[PDB]
């Protein structure tokens, strides 16, 4: 009835930045993402389900994908990927390959390569239907240091705009 | 991690919200004693889930904030400046008398404040007035800034915050005296305003609480014209020529009849008054906060976007039922347009009742005369102000290449190999930067030859008074122009002569 | 580790980092339990020289 | 640009693992359709028919003291059987198959260089067979009906129950068939064709006879055929109330004991499960007006099926029918959930303030004649619909 | 969407049909579907076939039934350069009436009507009859020994005007007039791509 | 049977025909003119 | 009626508020396959006001051609000429006919609605 | 390279034993397969159908006081029945069969030199009775 | 990590196979036991074992 509007779809657990806290190693402070446990009034802990899109982006960036065929080959168990990809129907791969850059001189070129790889991977956020306008702004050369700011354009759970060029993506219920 | 395989090593930043932290918006307002935040001290506010515990339940600030969070979810980082209530302030008390008894079943519906505080209860036959008042008091949302109590059919609403801010609820929208399909027959409502507002805080301490802590938008959730004058003095002194600037802009409101509102204005070029009528249904600071939040959160990297129109200036978090009279008559609308006042109106024409949503016309500041009493329209558009700030910062960052550069005046013949320059070459480079930003920061121009001047200190001060290295750059610009003033001259022609 | 009633669980020392790995430990121990509770009987009971609980049948 | 590094912006080309240096990079995208040119008419039509197959063209160079060996190796690679992975310098990774490779190699005019003009085509994999996609828009009621037949004939034998109960059991069976008959007679109504005129006579000839229901085969054939005829009489909503009454009729339990009660309960279970299956098929034949409505219908049917499974599992009556019901339940789950969420992709548009039906339809779709569509889903007067309006995706 | 067809050999929604031609007619008893499938072959991996020669199909045209009845044949072709195609053909469910041979025991219908002689010449292969013309009575109906289930019907509905064809559901329609259901006024200059 | 809410386009065509025959003496309803809006408004009333 | 009514906006990735996208729902029922209104107030403002003048000329002429398309005028034309600061003059000529064909041998074809006298 | 010796890297050309000097060397390797374009679908198919037959293209020069006799001997060899063993300069030894040989020869434009454009095809026997 | 820091090579199992269940160790951080320089100033020049081979 008239109080209908509430998508009965729920959200499962999400990986979160700094869920397990930072890990100082004298070069800086990283994030160590994991699963956040929310307590209650009386015991009864529960895993949080906030920030879905950034969680997917973490699961994409922090999972090694299958490596490319070489002439020497790989150890039976090091070739990256996930066997669970043998059952999805979208015909795509799971993970990222920014850790497989063929390092070279002239770190500007490695910057361009890391840009290409990260953008190719994070296009899967738009492909799955969770964002619409992902983009990165990787800009530095330093000694080896690099910044890689990532933006994940989102929408809301109610179409409040009319006359779009594109379409409401597919999964705008996660709030993106 | 030692257990990894490759060499490219990712190090995720500890926390998100990087995108913001450049559009800090400061909400100022009162708080109750339930909150645990220190009064008279700016504090960051992360999310929405912990404002009731920190700034009191149902307070003015824990209700404005709420709209700053509703308006835009991300893009800005909000900072609260909670203000303790006045010492001798007496809370305003309205009352609401319900007279029965009921004769037929139905529903009772009320709209106090905004649509988030609405109430809808069920009433059976034979229910007495005391029971109806009891159910209503039990169903009023606890975040409504009015402690509600019941006594023998009379509902007493006491303001949670003492001051004049309690005197802005006088249009309660009931459902009891008509023939809607759901209506307890034999019940009536009566409104009162028993007591009234009282003395308001007058802080006047901005210099100490925020001094070099540059903000972008200051939202004021009060109606005391003197507090608004202290805020205006703060933002003005922040737009000074003596100390380095922390450009900002403030959003206050002014509710009353036409004459009262035109009297509450001045030549204040740093504030954007929002003229609200006498019979406004919504509490004023709610819609003021929504307007300020949209302005602060949409013009972060686009400082030319005018916040006005049914798309770019729509306040989605405000829901009013429409009214038989349209608040400001069109004559008063034009009157306020002329005297540097913002005007908000309903977007759709939905008919009486029938919830709607207000939007903003003329996103303009309260600036209409110059310093020497010369009518102007430079700082009228609130976008022109942000553009002036952005051009100041852009020119200041561009001119950094001359810091420590060797300069050759009085000979202007930089030798072969020196890395120096001279005033004419600097003027050429500066003028190229200027006409390079045409379309983003400046208009086309009017005469760029006598608009940009670069003089040396040796030729401005009197003789034997100048110092080496000091320059004087004079620029006169115009923000990008928009629209036209076409004059149609339509005329038919029955005769024909090819 | 092993708790009182078998049930090989995970050892949440006071520096743990909740992830999906411990869910995998959970599902593995489940599988072992459901094997020992469903397939071990019904295979012990199908042969007259190993039946234990279904001698009457 | 002035500081454009090419080799830091173009990808190094390679086909099927073998890497080489490319000199050009082309593509042949497109969108193929028809073109209508009606005679004597100032009007023209167009119909989009699909995707034009992509093709890439490259030019590889070999300028090295051992360019002959490199060109021979590249020829040996290009002639490998089957399509392989290609790295187009400006389109990244694709799966292509070589289609031509001209090898220009002169001596008395330009010795030292060898050029290869390559022609690849987007070669997507296939799935041998007739590439037959699934059918996840429809329920298949054959397996559950076969399982019901099994579980019915296992627990129904009016020749193996005590003599002072056979007449009671058989009367219960005839009463069930009478219920199905009444269902059909109430759902057909204004069906004048002689096919009804016969079906009615067949129902009566079956009911009047005495030895017809004393055999499990005849009883099951009558029951299944009765439900099938009741199905084929109407479409969709019309068959709701009728079928729901049947679910209530067979929601009882038998008071007889031992084998007699088991026979009567087999009758009741057959009726209830067949009614749940055919009510699912009835729900699927009609479009969901609201996501909550489709989900509530699925909740009803899943609850009935879980109730039946718990009954068929109580004291190991039959494990097999329990498993069969569980499988049919997961199938009806997938279909009803897909129907409720995805058959029309319903979205909740947020309008500022309530608005007319025509204006809302015209702004959403650009076609105001679709206002009739906004009335079946939204409640609210036609002149004031909203301010939140459920409708279909655009 | 322009999408007209979605074929189902049993539930398998054809997504590879490279072309199609669906013909319906009153001058005859049946129709003729003709699909064209791709059917790749990788000569190292395992391959699977479909020997249907009878597996039943339908052609929902533009979200509506058009045909009902790969019974016809399978015609796997080959070539070096554009080979590996599979033309499937599918007549209408009212076919065995066309390719059978009457096997009614008696052979001599006495004091019957053409409707009845047609009902027993069809219900030997489960083809429900959509009789919508009339009942004509005739004393002597002797079927030529094993003539054909379709010749005899055509003979019995020609000497009493009755069009005999097939509908979209999969039934045999023996009509005397039209199917009503009027429609688009094709005007020269409006939609006729070609006329003759 | 007998009578039912009319196809939108047919309803508007009939309203336009009535308006042009009984008021405008048979003149066509030129789009974007005041008669176009009056006819649209009458059609909206009948639809509601 | 044409100049002083907003036509439908163009689809942008930003979108429009459901109620701000201009136009008239009554265009869903006309048979001539056209829109109602003009779009002079939807010019993408830019510097160098000469380009803005040319843009407004194009839009005004495209919108006023609907007078000829409806069959009410024959040679509507505009003379938009100025650049000033923002001032612009846009005199419009609406060429008409009389209610009785008084000329023989014309190139075009009498307007279909020459009864309004144009 | 800087010291790439050309005539120590290209094999001397010769067909069916008769040797000649070549001026060009081409080839047309490949692989033929189908291309599926299912209607109303954003998808494509491919099916590899075998190996594409190779063909070689050469250009011979005869610049000697006796180029007419050499050209005529070459013509007599090229028209000898059946395939023969060819030494492609950059692909080594293959079994090829001549398909065309154009012999251009001007007199008052370029006397002395004769050019021959040759077109060969990979030629393997089968057996006789289809395998 | 403590061992990684003080120039110590660590070897660990490659697969996660569970108790029993034969495996095979592999090496992480093929580094030399060089962490400080001459004149006691920390460095990383000879930490990687490949840096030494490349010096040679």
């Amino acid at each position: 009835c008239t109080v209908d509007v509430a998508d009965r779809r729920k959200r499962f657990w999400t990986t979160q930045i700094a869920a397990c806290g930072t890990s100082s190693d004298d070069c800086g402070d990283c994030a160590r993402p994991g699963l956040q446990l929310m307590c209650n009034g009386q015991g009864q802990v529960t895993v949080s389900t906030d920030n879905y899109a950034v969680g997917l982006a973490l699961n994409i960036l922090l999972t090694d994908a299958s490596k490319a065929d070489t002439g020497c080959g790989w150890t039976p168990g090091n070739r990256g990927g996930f066997w669970g990809d043998s059952f999805r129907s979208d015909n795509l791969r799971s993970g990222s390959k920014i850790r497989q850059v063929p390092t070279r001189t002239s770190m500007r070129e490695t910057v361009s390569l890391i840009r290409a790889y990260a953008l190719d991977d994070l296009k899967k956020l738009v492909t799955y239907g969770v964002a619409k306008s992902v983009d990165v702004d990787l800009t530095y050369r330093g000694s080896n240091k690099i910044d890689m700011t990532v933006i994940i354009q989102g929408v809301d759970g109610n179409e409040s705009r009319v006359g779009l060029t594109g379409e409401r993506i597919s999964n705008a219920w996660v709030w993106s | 991690d030692a257990l990894s395989d490759g060499f490219v090593r990712l190090c995720i930043d500890p926390s998100l919200n990087f995108f913001g932290e450049g559009c800090k918006i400061l909400v100022e307002g009162q708080m109750t004693d339930d909150g645990s935040a220190t009064p008279d001290a700016v504090t960051c506010v992360t999310s929405e889930l912990d404002i009731i515990e920190r700034f009191g339940q149902g307070s003015v600030l824990t209700e404005s904030l709420r709209k700053v969070f509703c308006t835009c979810k991300s893009g800005v980082s909000v900072y609260a400046l909670p203000r303790e209530d006045a010492a001798a302030g007496v809370k305003a008390v309205y009352t609401l008398t319900i007279a029965g008894p009921a004769t037929t079943d139905g529903r009772v519906q009320l709209y106090m404040g905004e649509a988030e505080y609405a109430v809808d209860i069920g009433v059976d036959a034979g229910d007495t007035a005391t029971d109806i008042a009891a159910a209503i008091v039990a169903a009023i949302s606890p975040d409504f800034p009015y402690a509600a109590t019941a006594a023998a059919g009379v509902i007493t609403l006491t303001a949670r915050n003492a001051g004049t801010i309690g005197n802005h609820l006088s249009v309660i929208y009931t459902n009891l005296g008509s023939c809607t399909s759901v209506t307890p027959e034999g019940v009536t409502v009566t409104f009162a305003q028993t007591t009234a507002g009282s003395v308001n805080p007058t802080p006047n301490d901005y210099a100490t609480v925020v001094n070099e802590c540059c903000f972008a938008v200051y939202v004021l959730s009060s109606d005391d014209t003197d507090w608004q004058e202290n805020l205006r003095d703060w933002i003005r002194s922040a737009w000074d020529c003596s100390k380095p600037q922390c450009f900002g802009h403030g959003y206050v409101f002014n509710k009353g009849t036409l004459g009262q509102v035109l009297a509450d204005g001045d030549n204040s070029a740093e504030l954007s008054r929002l003229a609200l009528p006498t019979t406004y249904p919504v509490l004023p600071y709610l819609t003021n906060a929504a307007y300020g939040a949209l302005s602060a959160c949409s013009t972060c990297n686009n400082p030319e976007l005018n916040i006005q129109g049914q798309t770019f200036g729509l306040l989605s978090c405000i829901n009013m039922p429409e009214s038989c009279t349209p608040g400001w008559t069109f004559g008063e609308v034009t009157q306020l347009q002329a005297n540097g006042f913002v005007v908000s109106g309903p977007s759709t024409t939905s008919g009486q009742g029938n919830y709607t949503s207000p939007y903003i016309y003329n996103d303009v500041t309260n600036y209409l005369r110059d310093e020497k009493n010369r009518p102007n329209a430079t700082f009228r558009d609130a976008s022109s102000r942000r553009l002036a700030a952005a051009t100041g910062v852009a020119l200041a960052e561009f001119l950094q290449q001359f810091n420590g550069l060797a300069v050759f005046t009085k000979n202007t013949n930089i030798r072969t190999g020196i890395i120096g320059t001279n005033p004419r070459l600097m003027l050429g480079k500066i003028r190229k930067w200027a006409q390079d930003n045409v379309g983003t920061l400046f208009s086309e121009f009017d005469n760029i030859n006598e608009d940009i001047q670069l003089l040396t200190d040796f030729e401005v001060q009197p003789k034997c008074v100048g110092q080496p290295g000091i320059f004087h750059l004079n620029m006169r610009y115009r923000p990008p122009v928009r629209g036209a003033r076409i004059n149609v001259n339509m005329a038919p022609a029955l005769f024909d002569n090819c | 580790t092993i708790t009182e009633a078998g049930n090989c669980a995970a050892c949440w020392t006071t520096d743990h980092c909740p992830t999906l790995v411990d869910y995998a430990v959970n599902v593995g121990a489940r599988l072992a339990s459901v094997i020992e509770r469903t397939i071990w009987p019904a295979v012990r009971e199908s042969d007259p020289f190993t039946a234990v609980t279904s001698t009457a049948d | 640009g002035p500081c454009y590094n090419p080799d830091a912006e173009y990808l190094p080309a390679s086909f099927k693992g073998f890497s080489f240096d490319a000199d050009s990079s082309d593509s042949d995208h497109g969108r193929n359709g028809a073109e209508a040119e009606f005679v004597f008419g100032e009007r023209t039509g167009y119909a989009d028919l699909g995707i034009k197959i992509k093709s890439y063209q490259l030019r590889a160079r070999f300028q090295t003291n051992d360019h002959i060996a490199q060109t021979n190796a590249f020829i040996a690679v290009l002639e490998s059987p089957g399509p392989g992975l290609l790295v187009h310098p400006t389109r990244g990774t694709v799966f292509a198959a070589c289609r031509s490779a001209r090898v220009t190699d002169s001596k008395v005019d330009a010795a030292g260089v060898t050029y290869v003009e390559l022609d690849f085509v987007e070669a997507n994999s296939v799935l041998s067979g007739f590439g037959l996609v699934g059918n996840l828009v429809a329920l298949a009621l054959a397996p559950i009906i076969t399982a019901t037949e099994g579980s019915f004939k296992r627990h129904f034998s009016p020749d193996n129950i005590r003599y002072y109960n056979t007449e009671a059991v058989v009367s219960t069976m005839a009463q069930a068939v009478t219920q199905v008959q009444n269902a059909y007679l109430a759902i057909s109504g204004n069906d004048t064709s002689q096919d009804k005129w016969t079906t009615v006579r067949d129902f009566r000839n079956v009911l009047i006879d005495e030895f017809t229901f004393y055999s499990p085969a005849n009883a099951w054939n009558v029951l299944r055929n009765g439900f099938a005829i009741l199905d084929a009489a109407a479409t969709g909503s019309d068959k709701f109330n009728v079928l729901r009454n049947l679910i209530n009729w067979s929601s009882t339990h038998s008071d007889l004991d031992g084998e007699s009660g088991d026979a009567e309960n087999a009758i009741f279970t057959a009726v209830r499960v067949l009614s749940a299956a055919y009510l699912a098929k009835a729900y699927t034949e009609t479009a969901a007006t609201t996501v909550n409505e489709g989900l509530t219908q699925y909740d009803l049917i899943a609850a009935v099926l879980e109730q039946e499974a718990q009954i068929a599992k109580d004291d190991c009556h039959d494990n097999e029918f329990f498993l069969q019901i569980r499988a049919f339940a997961v199938d009806v789950a997938r279909v009803m959930v897909n129907r409720a969420y995805n058959s029309p992709s319903l979205i909740v548009y947020a309008f500022p303030g309530t608005v007319h039906g025509l204006v809302a339809a015209w702004e959403i779709f650009g076609d105001a004649k679709r206002s009739r569509d906004l009335e079946a889903r939204n409640n609210g007067s036609p002149w004031a619909v909203g301010p939140k309006i459920i409708s279909e995706r655009v | 969407m322009i999408k007209p067809m979605r074929i189902f050999i049993g539930g398998e929604e054809l997504v590879t049909y490279t072309s199609a031609q669906l013909q319906r007619t009153k001058k005859q008893m049946t129709g003729s579907l003709t699909v064209e499938i791709f059917l790749d072959y990788v000569p190292t991996k395992p391959t699977i076939v479909n020997a249907v020669r009878g597996k039943e199909i339908l052609v929902y045209i533009m979200g509506e039934l058009a045909f009902t009845g790969a019974g016809g044949d399978v015609s796997v072709n080959f070539s070096k350069g554009n080979g590996y195609s599979v033309t499937l053909t599918a007549r209408g469910r009212t076919k065995y009436l066309i390719d059978s041979s009457q096997t009614h025991p008696t052979g001599f219908f006495k004091n019957t009507s053409d409707k009845k002689v047609i009902e027993t010449l069809v219900k030997e292969h489960n083809v429900v009859l959509q009789w919508d013309a009339e009942e004509i009575d005739e004393p002597k109906v002797t079927l030529r020994d094993g003539n054909r289930i379709y010749n005899e019907i055509f003979e019995r509905c020609n000497q009493n005007c009755h069009f005999a064809y097939e509908t979209r559901d999969g039934k045999l329609l023996i009509t005397d007039g039209t199917n009503g259901t009027v429609g688009e006024d094709i005007i020269l200059g409006y939609n006729i791509l070609d006329f003759s | 049977c007998t009578i039912q809410r009319p196809d939108p386009q047919d309803l508007r065509n009939d309203i336009a025909t009535r308006f042009s025959t009984n008021v405008l003496g048979g003149a066509p309803i030129i789009p974007e003119s005041n008669e176009f809006y009056v006819v649209s408004l009458e059609y909206a009333m009948q639809e509601e």
